[PDB]
């Protein structure tokens, strides 16, 4: 739910 | 319709004013139009100035049309039919105006009216537009297709419907005829239109599918970007829904899409690259790719370099060729696993160690992208890449720093399975430093990377705990909205990983105030709560008694949030058109904090439950139609049952029936939590549980005997049945014959803990009472008994009884017959421990 960060 | 020579003067003064330089001259004229809006006859003038009044200027005529269009959006339902019908006819007569600005304006009116006004209310629009496609006047053709494209995009699902007598059955084949037009503008519209109906498997299109494919193939040569873009889009969607029909041509498609992935235009290449991401999801990826794989990997890798516009934005961008390429590579690596490595190593070798940071940065991305898929193959190189990556953590360029955090985090599990002083400790230190980097991207990358590392590290973090806390606490005052949410994840993950070690006064005196401050700044509407409460839930579980000073305000707010949410649900249900349904994630999150608090505090939660309607609310939560809500509430039920049952006992009569219905493995987790809950309840009811057992037992047994049921669920069921039999053997034991096998097979494996004990006691009780149950499968029970390393004495003594019981009563050398099919440890474990 958009608390883990990712370049893709 | 007839305009007035004096009304006209007025509107032209407005149009000419609204088309002006000064800021405050626009604010007044804006609100002058807001007045005139609702007067229908205004719209008659607007469309008049546009479609007639050629003596008038082009910027003013266009603006007149564009203002009217905003009116259409705002106030169209209220237009009278004669104005409307004036506009529609007037638009259609000018859809192919010679002037591009006029034409475009008229176009957008047409499309806006067609969506806001809705298509059934303009029932001639489609046959009319379709007829104009054959116009000898080029601009009319273009204009009609401009509209048709937009309509297809806005309203595909309506067109492929009973609402309009199903017009796609002529439209689609008409559109295909236009793939062979001499204007690329029109070819593009033609393909864009047809693409709107692929995913929806529109029957008109499916009928014509081999003609669509042949026709797409004939645009292979096309050297205009917008056509390439749409052919690529089309092929990607086809792969998704009708791979069967592509297969004949698959080689030629793959060849084509590989060209386009390398396309000069980043927008086309992005659409082509999507093909590899879809194709990777399909089980014939390997077969389809065999003759092209070698070239695709370098093409993908090269697409992973930052564009120039990406870089400047990042010193929230979104989906693009880099991201798509990286996604493709990550998925391919999970498909090919180690077979991919030999394709990648040559490229990594020349990217990682490269003087231009943009190239190096992309190489580090590749290294992260393939980590999951290619792990085993990667192990031998980690001893050298990892320290290298740690160096890059302090590289001059920020974007190299951030991608380094992430890639390192993608190899966390290996880092942690090595000696801690070799890799783990230095990585920690450098990540912590980057948590307070001057650059925001690096902050988020590092905080997230550290959270992932925390999860893998667990108790290995305990020695660097004071370092960790001083940094994260400071970030609380530093970080703004986006990284804060990530901080909360890091904190909560810290808490889950080091548990009670967090419970120290100085650690609490530094941590809890800033947390609470952020608690209090936030509003119950604010989704930023979700990560904050998940965070506290975790902290609370870990601080236990330490949390007391902070609990009451938090407890109440959580219970009120559930209350609030159940209320908006009721409201929306009653007046759906007037109140927006609620976001049930607020209820779930709050329910889960209260569990964390019940678990952390134990009986110390009682004084709070005693001032609360939480059980009242839980009763509605347990009945919610969303599993995740029921799941959360049964968890909480268990927790309160343990911490403060005096408050739960009154509700059991109403709860137990609902627990009954939720023993349904359609929903594993709901069922697991219910099952668990029931069990804990039994331990508190004792014999008084007798009335409630019929409601659950049959389905408990059904579940324990059900094939392909997860083990943690089986364990819980085994343990719950166990606990029921302990307090009510009379009701449970009879069905023993039916559950003892998997009961024994399940609890064989769990550690010697309090749950195990409970369940085993209960089985012992049920044996005495119905030995006909164990007899046929009595070895399983022996095996189960031998699972125990040091039973509590009184349970050991129940094991003696049942075993001697069977040894004596059967015959003191029928035992020796039966004993000799025990494996060795078992036999001997029984002999030394139980004299049997």
């Amino acid at each position: 739910r958009g608390r883990y960060r990712s370049p893709y | 319709w007839k305009p007035d020579e004096q009304g006209l003067q007025q509107i032209l003064q407005l149009l000419k004013e609204s088309q002006s330089p000064d800021t405050t001259i626009q604010r007044t004229v804006q609100q002058k139009l807001e007045q005139l809006n609702q007067y229908p006859d205004f719209n008659n003038y607007l469309i008049f100035v546009l479609t007639k009044l050629k003596s008038e200027d082009e910027p003013t005529r266009s603006l007149s049309g564009l203002i009217l269009k905003n009116n259409v959006k705002a106030h169209f339902q209220n237009f009278p039919n004669g104005v409307t019908d004036f506009i529609k006819s007037e638009c259609l007569n000018n859809i192919g105006d010679s002037s591009p600005l006029i034409r475009a304006t008229v176009g957008i009116l047409i499309t806006t009216i067609a969506s806001k006004g809705e298509l059934q209310n303009w029932p001639d629009l489609l046959p009319k537009l379709c007829s104009l496609l054959d116009s000898e006047d080029y601009n009319t053709c273009e204009g009609a297709f401009g509209a048709l494209q937009k309509i297809c995009e806005d309203s595909a699902e309506i067109l492929d419907s009973d609402v309009l007598d199903r017009p796609l059955n002529i439209m689609i084949p008409k559109f295909l005829q236009f793939f062979k037009h001499s204007s690329p503008k029109i070819r593009s519209h033609a393909v864009a239109c047809v693409n709107q109906f692929i995913i929806s498997r529109t029957q008109a299109l499916m009928l014509h599918i081999d003609s669509f494919i042949e026709n797409l193939f004939a645009l292979a040569g096309d050297e205009e970007p917008e056509v390439r873009k749409n052919v690529c889009r089309a092929l990607v969607m086809l792969l998704e829904v009708r791979m069967d029909r592509l297969l004949p041509h698959m080689h030629n498609i793959v060849e084509y899409m590989l060209q386009r992935t390398q396309d000069q235009d980043e927008n086309v290449a992005l659409e082509a690259c999507e093909f590899w991401l879809t194709l990777a999801e399909q089980p014939i990826c390997k077969d389809v790719l065999v003759r092209h794989l070698p070239k695709l990997i370098p093409v993908l890798v090269n697409g992973m370099k930052y564009s120039d516009i990406d870089i400047i934005l990042l010193k929230i961008s979104d989906w693009n060729l880099r991201k798509c390429s990286a996604a493709a590579l990550d998925v391919l690596a999970n498909v090919y696993r180690d077979e991919l490595l030999p394709h990648i190593l040559p490229l990594l070798k020349e990217l990682l160690f490269h003087h231009e940071w943009v190239v190096k940065e992309s190489g580090i991305l590749v290294l992260g992208a393939i980590a999951e898929g290619c792990m085993q193959g990667m192990i031998p190189y980690l001893p050298e890449l990892i320290p290298h990556l740690i160096q890059c953590l302090s590289d001059k360029k920020a974007l190299v720093r951030s991608i380094t955090c992430w890639t390192l985090s993608r190899y966390a599990h290996w880092v942690v399975s090595q000696p801690p002083d070799t890799y783990l400790k230095p990585l920690m230190t450098e990540l912590l430093k980057r948590i307070l980097d001057s650059n925001k991207r690096v902050q988020e990358a590092a905080c997230s990377a550290f959270a992932t590392l925390e999860e893998e590290a667990c108790t290995e973090l305990v020695p660097y705990l004071a370092y960790i806390l001083d940094t994260l606490v400071f970030a609380f005052s530093k970080y703004q909205h986006k990284n804060l949410l990530i901080l909360y994840d890091a904190i909560g993950t810290l808490a889950d990983s080091v548990g009670h070690h967090l419970n120290k006064p100085e650690y609490i005196q530094m941590l809890m105030p800033p947390l609470i401050q952020k608690w209090n700044m936030l509003k119950d509407e604010d989704k930023d709560l979700f990560p904050l409460l998940e965070c506290l839930s975790s902290v609370a579980t870990a601080l236990q008694s330490g949390f007391l000073p902070y609990c009451e305000p938090v407890y109440q707010r959580c219970v009120n949030l559930v209350q609030k949410t159940l209320a908006q649900a009721m409201l929306n249900n009653a007046q759906p058109d007037q109140y927006e349904a609620p976001d049930k994630d607020f209820m779930i999150v709050a329910l889960d904090l209260l569990s964390g608090l019940a678990e952390g505090l134990g009986g110390n939660i009682e004084q709070l439950v005693a001032r609360s309607n939480i059980l009242t609310l839980m009763y509605q939560c347990m009945q919610d139609k969303m599993p995740e809500v029921r799941q959360s509430s049964f968890a909480l039920l268990g927790d309160l049952t343990k911490a403060c049952f005096q408050h739960v006992k009154p509700c059991i009569a109403d709860f137990m029936p609902i627990l009954g219905t939720n023993l349904n493995p359609e929903f594993i987790s709901v069922c697991n939590n219910a099952t668990w809950a029931i069990g804990e309840i039994s331990i508190q009811m004792g014999i008084e549980m007798q009335p409630y057992i019929p409601m659950v037992l049959h389905q408990l047994v059904e579940i324990i005997n059900r094939p392909n049921t997860p083990k943690t669920l089986l364990e819980n069921t085994a343990i719950t049945i166990g606990r029921l039999g302990y307090v009510c053997p009379q009701e449970v034991a009879p069905m023993l014959q039916q559950f003892i096998r998997p009961w024994c097979t399940s609890l064989r494996n769990i550690r010697d803990n309090e749950e195990k004990d409970s369940a085993f006691r209960g089985i012992c009780t049920m044996i005495s009472v119905n030995p006909s149950g164990v007899i046929q499968d009595f070895i399983f029970f022996c095996d189960a008994v031998a699972s125990w390393i040091n039973p509590k004495d009184d349970l050991r003594d129940m094991f003696c009884k049942i075993l001697h019981g069977f040894k004596n009563q059967v015959g003191d050398e029928n035992w020796r017959r039966f004993s000799d099919q025990f494996p060795l440890p078992l036999k001997e474990r029984l002999a030394a421990f139980y004299g049997v």
